[PDB]
């Protein structure tokens, strides 16, 4: 898979570099793509998911953002992963309905300076962990 | 290549002629029946994935014999009927619950029932029935629920019993996988059509 994704950012470089036999390399670089998207999709544990996602820290989903690898990031094996991140510490809001997350951000705009000056003692507290979720990030 | 000739002869002629496989089944200490090569498959998985049903139910007369549940789930992908009837008439399936619940939760499984290879198995949550409504073989479904194979409904996503928090605690993903083949063999139309009165 690291393979095929690295083969698949230099088939895209030299279809750059060419632009005479670009669409060759472009259909070589998809080839790659597809490639890894299918080894991806056989996963069926949660530790192939993983193992795939990151080798031997999301290192192989960091490496297709970057070789704009859509399909491999886009695929449901991919995105559940991250989403449990995303809503790490927080299980019973990835649940909730788009207006309870409006509501939330309302909150946290209003309680920001209290927040704030709570870390201070936060990662002591639970409210640490609520705060340092990736979700709660993006919301504050 | 670590299996003996005479073994080798055994598997490539259940692979490929009955009396070769009658005589070296027959009167023979040696040539052990859940013998397999070293990364190929057993005799009756090579007995069941090309068809052959007499050299089958050879195979199956030994009491003692592995690999039973990976020929039948091989034999259910595909159109092989008779073969599948052999396999069910093995007393294995009738005194044990091998048949109706899935590999994955159906006991200790110490022993390789529906082992494949090496140490995979199609996914582990799949049962023979849900196989044979994923690739719609309206024959084999109505003949596994004959058996009394029948899918068991997924429960509610927001299910709080203790089976469901223990599959969620570990593989969450494995959960929602197993929760989608189990909906993809319930919304099969041969399931749909064979399993329940008013359709
Ligand atoms: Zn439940």
């Amino acid at each position: 898979v690291l393979t095929a994704l690295e083969l698949s950012n230099e088939l895209a470089k030299l279809a750059n570099i060419e632009k005479e036999f670009k669409n060759d390399y472009r259909k070589l670089s998809m080839q790659c793509k597809d490639f890894v998207v299918g080894v991806l999709d056989l996963c069926r544990d949660s530790e192939e998911v993983e193992a795939i996602l990151n080798g031997d820290s999301l290192s192989r989903v960091k490496l297709a953002i970057k070789y704009e690898v859509k399909k491999f990031v886009a695929h449901p094996n991919c995105q559940q992963q991250l989403l449990t991140i995303w809503y790490e510490n927080l299980s019973g809001l990835r649940e909730q309905t788009i207006a309870i997350k409006c509501l939330v951000v309302l909150v946290v705009a209003l309680g920001l300076p209290f927040l704030a000056i709570g870390y201070w003692i936060a990662p002591c507290s639970r409210l640490g962990k609520i705060l340092r979720s990736p979700f709660m990030k993006f919301v504050a | 290549t670590s299996l003996t000739a005479e073994e080798e002869r055994f598997l490539d002629a259940a692979e490929y002629n009955i009396p070769v496989v009658r005589k070296m089944l027959e009167e023979s200490k040696t040539l052990n029946v859940n013998c397999v090569d070293y990364m190929g498959q057993n005799a009756l998985q090579l007995a069941v994935g090309n068809e052959h049903l007499e050299v089958t139910e050879l195979l199956l007369k030994k009491e003692n014999l592995a690999r039973i549940g990976d020929a039948l789930l091989l034999a259910i992908s595909k159109g092989y009927v008779r073969i599948v009837e052999a396999i069910l008439n093995h007393p294995g399936f009738a005194a044990s619950k091998r048949l109706t619940l899935s590999p994955c939760e159906q006991e200790l499984q110490d022993d390789d029932f529906y082992a494949y290879d090496e140490d995979g198995t199609f996914s582990p949550d799949i049962t023979p029935i849900i196989l044979a409504a994923h690739c719609q073989k309206y024959e084999v479904v109505h003949m596994l629920l004959m058996k009394g194979a029948r899918i068991e409904r997924p429960h509610d996503y927001f299910c709080k019993c203790g089976d469901c928090m223990e599959k969620q605690r570990h593989d969450s993903f494995s959960h929602s996988r197993s929760r989608i083949n189990a909906y993809k063999g319930l919304a099969s139309p041969a399931y749909l059509s064979l399993s329940s009165e008013d359709p």
